[PDB]
RNA sequence: AAUUUAUUAAUGCAAACAGUACCUAACAAACCCACAGGUCCUAAACUACCAAACCUGCAUUAAAAAUUUCGGUUGGGGCGACCUCGGAGCAGAACCCAACCUCCGAGCAGUACAUGCUAAGACUUCACCAGUCAAAGCGAACUACUAUACUCAAUUGAUCCAAU
RNA sequence: CCUGUUUACCAAAAACAUCACCUCUAGCAUCACCAGUAUUAGAGGCACCGCCUGCCCAGUGACACAUGUUUAACGGCCGCGGUACCCUAACCGUGCAAAGGUAGCAUAAUCACUUGUUCCUUAAAUAGGGACCUGUAUGAAUGGCUCCACGAGGGUUCAGCUGU
RNA sequence: GCUACCUAAGAACAGCUAAAAGAGCACACCCGUCUAUGUAGCAAAAUAGUGGGAAGAUUUAUAGGUAGAGGCGACAAACCUACCGAGCCUGGUGAUAGCUGGUUGUCCAAGAUAGAAUCUUAGUUCAACUUUAAAUUUGCCCACAGAACCCUCUAAAUCCCCUU
RNA sequence: UAGGGAAUAGUUUAACAAAACUCCUGACUCAUCCUCAGGAGAUGGAGGUUCAAUUCCUCCUUCCCUAACCA
């Protein structure tokens, strides 16, 4: 949510813009939870994922302030207490 | 992702402390959408043989739609991890432990696979006295199922062919792998007249 | 700049091509990108298929090229018939050619020069009033008036000042144009020229060299070195498929 | 205003010191070659029409 | 009227997503070949078809709107006319002096190419800004040029900014 | 046209609506339209009926695209010179234009001239009615012209009535 | 809870003519044409009489819906809680005003004004005038001499200026 | 402020054999009208170039069309 001068000139007006992240429903896999989710996701969601080799680890590495999403919170205790028991 | 700048300087806020945002460092000029990026791909180790790429254990580039969507998913491929790469390693060595595995390359494999499923029509002038032999067939094999022949890699029904018939000529793909093709020799019909005669009319 | 010809531009520039034989000794032509370049090599390759698919020793060799004869401004420049002999002219002979001279010593010259067809008004008025076909014009600059007949007759083919046709020496054209061999253009003006170079028993040298010298000879429309002149070459036997050869070296 | 009959020209110095002056011409005749003092080199040199400023 | 398209809709491109994939115009005039067809007089190169919508980003055209403004002088305002610069009268003799007072002009042109540099002392349109004149000196010109800051009345436009 | 509607608190009307007529847009279902389906629905103009609604698509708009189509869309629908003596040209010449105001009506609720001219009405009429009318600024669905019924609309009048 | 329009389910409409009715006469009822009265009134829109409609597009009780960049509107720029060219309340807010008004004890002193620019002529900034303090040196009044030709008023005068 | 284009008979235009056209004669008719002819009628201007320039260049005038164009 911001502000943007029309034609990129600060003497021009002052307009309202929002910018939207493009989101694709995809289907994802959990080796520790054996489970599959069909998750809302963006492509650099997809792209962090396979920098971190799969769900499972994006899920694990990704610290809080980075997942920005409840669920995947849930995910990350649902996995770490099948690794803990 | 959308990235964004300020057009208006923030102050620096120092060590410890927050900056302190007026109402115009909301306005943004828009830096780069990476979704127009140029694509990269999707470096992945295949576990199970593909047509596009049919060795386990092979390092493929592929797009990143392909990997996510298709193999990935169906379990044909896995990421290349420092650990997988590993693990694949360590088998190319029990496959070579008793020898190098000899080189053949995609290409063969895919020329291979063609010369399994195609005939070659050797279209022969009725005129002229013709033997076919290693350099003309060859050649035939240029202009009809487009395959490059090395001459020396050729074989032939035992005695070369030199009438009309069928019969079948054996291409070695890099000298290990021979593929036999039927042999559909027939009278000379330049491409102009077959096209005119029968693709045209029929 | 038509966004078909300019595209294909851009696009014949895309297409791929390699120099040399892949590694693999079988591969398919699919597999790799369009290959054989060298001069020297394509006619002798050209030989051997004038053995493999049995046709006449001596064949027509009919090059044709890829010329960016466009693209000079965005306005393109356009088709003419710069007319040379190759080093080694083909046994091509051509020889009906017509000279407009009347009441003059030219009349002479022109027919002491070798000209097929020297008159005048009646020569003229025969080209009027009865068909009569010749492969290329000329006229002094006093017999242009009376010429000026024939001008929609001929369709923009009577002799101009900007093919140097027109002047009191004729033998501009006549004395060297018998021999010279026309350097013809497409009707689509898709760049590509059907322009036969030498018979196939003419020694490679020769062949090169007269490919050489056409190379020269198209580029004269357009010879600046602003804008690349040349794309892509085909040189196609008539019984043979068209070869990519690496023209660029020899562009300049 | 009025059809502008000279135009104002940029003379630059053959002495390669790169001093420039200003000059008014008519459009109409040719490009100026003046002799002109050149503060570098101390002594009247030859200076040539490069480019036209402006109309006049 | 200037400014704008955030918004709504349409369109295009990208993003995203499946796959399958028409190589078409002989003709022998001569010769060959038992046929079927061939030699000569080109048998090239091309190479395309290709995933409908929704959603998101960037563009383009519309729709419907938003923001802001609508100069001054003036024998009330409007209409008409005027708005800067110079010469003359009013203003007779240092300077100065108004009216929608009376008259005539300017928005250049031409010749130079040292209309190069530098520097005392002064003038000044009633402020400021701007504008004006100049000895000496340096460098030139020069011992024929009313030669040294060109003729000409006005012949004109600040700052920011842009181009270089 | 009619019944009806409107400025609660200065305007009830000739303004709005209205039956009728016409143009435009849409081939369709689970919240309006509609539990409907082109004899339908929605967006508009004009205003029952009667007799009519003339010419123009150049410009703007809309639509259609190869030109183009469309005015019951926005709008428009001339001048000169001469020719029967003057008052006027059926008629020809001529420039211009997309077409050049056709029918009807007309001093009108219609710029001014204007209290137009004439007939009727009064003893006397800038009022009223009927005609004449080039209205040079009338005029045909932003409708023209008649005509029943209707009106707390505006104007004129006979007779009666009355302290106007 | 007024009012505009709508939704749900209710109620009212004598008598006479015609018997068909957005028909006529005429109560209840609704509306408000004209006059008078009233005008701090009985009333922040009334009273008396006279009127329009009164089986219909009628009037009316009850509950509910549409909310201000809006609603609703048989368009009067209507109506949306007595003041709607767009409600009311609170807040931003001590909005802003070159505009008007106001600006509180005593006493003394100096003190009246060429102009320029300005979307400026109801205002400002610079000059000018004016005030206080400080510095050190002339200020005012003025003798001869001196300050233009062109041109009709050969003007009253001025400028400069020691002495005093 | 730029750009581009255009200047052919009195009118325009063909870039083409060149015409029409107005005016002005004639002919044809028993005569008049129609009609049919002929007659002269131009290569914006200017300059250069070329033996020769509507036809190669240049500037100006008039007109048309397009558009940027900052302080
Ligand atoms: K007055
Ligand atoms: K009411
Ligand atoms: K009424
Ligand atoms: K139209
Ligand atoms: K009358
Ligand atoms: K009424
Ligand atoms: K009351
Ligand atoms: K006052
Ligand atoms: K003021
Ligand atoms: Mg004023
Ligand atoms: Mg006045
Ligand atoms: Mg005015
Ligand atoms: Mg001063
Ligand atoms: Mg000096
Ligand atoms: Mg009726
Ligand atoms: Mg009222
Ligand atoms: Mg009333
Ligand atoms: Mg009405
Ligand atoms: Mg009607
Ligand atoms: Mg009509
Ligand atoms: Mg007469
Ligand atoms: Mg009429
Ligand atoms: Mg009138
Ligand atoms: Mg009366
Ligand atoms: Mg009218
Ligand atoms: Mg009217
Ligand atoms: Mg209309
Ligand atoms: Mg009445
Ligand atoms: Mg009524
Ligand atoms: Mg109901
Ligand atoms: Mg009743
Ligand atoms: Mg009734
Ligand atoms: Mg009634
Ligand atoms: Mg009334
Ligand atoms: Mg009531
Ligand atoms: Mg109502
Ligand atoms: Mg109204
Ligand atoms: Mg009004
Ligand atoms: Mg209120
Ligand atoms: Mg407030
Ligand atoms: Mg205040
Ligand atoms: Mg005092
Ligand atoms: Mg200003
Ligand atoms: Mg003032
Ligand atoms: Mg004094
Ligand atoms: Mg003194």
């Amino acid at each position: 949510l911001g502000q943007i001068y029309a034609n990129n000139d600060k003497l021009s007006k002052r307009l309202k813009k929002v910018w939207k992240p493009q989101l694709f429903e995809r289907e994802f896999y959990s080796e520790i939870l054996d489970k599959k989710f069909t998750v809302t996701v963006t492509m650099r969601t997809l792209d962090l994922i396979d920098e971190a080799y799969g769900l499972d680890f994006y899920i694990l590495k990704t610290p809080k302030e980075d997942l920005c999403s409840k669920f995947g919170m849930d995910l990350k205790r649902g996995m770490l207490l099948r690794l803990a028991r | 992702t959308v990235i964004v700048e300020r057009w208006w300087k923030v102050p620096l806020a120092g060590e410890g402390r927050k900056p302190r945002l007026h109402r115009r460092h909301r306005v943004y000029k828009l830096v780069e959408d990476t979704k127009h990026r140029p694509k990269e791909n999707l470096e992945l180790i295949l576990t199970q043989s593909v047509e596009n790429v049919g060795v386990r254990g092979d390092l493929v580039s592929v797009k990143k739609s392909l990997g996510r969507n298709r193999l990935l998913p169906q379990g044909l491929a896995v990421y290349a991890s420092p650990e997988n790469k590993k693990l694949f390693e360590e088998e190319k060595l029990l496959r070579q432990e008793g020898k190098l595995e000899k080189i053949q390359t995609k290409a063969g494999e895919a020329t291979v696979k063609f010369l399994k499923s195609c005939r070659l029509e050797v279209g022969m002038k009725n005129n002229v006295k013709w033997e076919l032999n290693p350099e003309i067939v060859a050649r035939h094999f240029f202009k009809n199922l487009g395959v490059v022949v090395a001459p020396h890699t050729l074989k032939l029904p035992e005695e070369p062919i030199t009438r009309w018939g069928e019969y079948w000529c054996e291409v070695t793909v890099n000298g290990l792998d021979t593929v036999r093709v039927p042999m559909s020799v027939v009278n000379f019909e330049k491409p102009k007249t077959k096209r005119y005669k029968y693709w045209l009319a029929q | 700049t038509p966004d078909e010809k300019k595209d294909e531009i851009e696009k014949i520039k895309a297409y791929p091509y390699m120099e040399g034989e892949p590694e693999d000794d079988v591969y398919l032509k699919r597999l790799y990108p369009r290959q054989i370049y060298e001069v020297e090599k394509a006619v002798h390759l050209l030989k051997k298929f004038q053995i493999l698919d049995f046709t006449s020793p001596k064949q027509s060799v009919y090059l044709d090229l890829t010329l960016d004869m466009a693209l000079g401004k965005k306005k393109n420049v356009e088709p003419f018939t710069s007319v040379l002999s190759l080093p080694y002219p083909f046994a091509s002979e051509i020889n009906k050619v017509a000279v407009f001279t009347e009441n003059a010593s030219e009349v002479k010259i022109a027919e002491e020069n070798g000209a097929a067809f020297a008159g005048g008004t009646s020569l003229i008025q025969k080209i009027w009033d009865d068909e009569i076909v010749a492969d290329f014009y000329v006229a002094v600059p006093e017999i242009m008036p009376e010429l000026n007949r024939l001008r929609k007759k001929l369709n923009k083919k009577y002799p101009k000042l900007s093919r140097n046709s027109i002047g009191r020496d004729i033998p501009k054209m006549l004395e060297l144009f018998k021999n010279g061999h026309e350097i013809k253009v497409d009707e689509e003006r898709e760049n590509f020229l059907q322009t036969k170079i030498a018979t196939l028993d003419m020694s490679s040298d020769q062949i090169a060299a007269n490919l050489q010298a056409v190379i020269n000879e198209v580029c004269r429309h357009r010879p600046l070195n602003l804008g690349p002149f040349v794309v892509r070459a085909f040189l196609r036997s008539s019984t043979s498929e068209g070869l990519l050869l690496k023209i660029d070296p020899l562009l300049p | 205003k009025s059809k502008s009959k000279n135009i104002l020209v940029r003379m630059v110095s053959e002495a390669g010191t790169g001093f420039c002056f200003n000059t008014k011409r008519n459009r109409l005749r040719e490009k100026l070659t003046l002799l002109h003092y050149d503060p570098v080199v101390k002594q009247r040199v030859l200076f040539v029409e490069k480019k036209k400023i402006r109309s006049l």
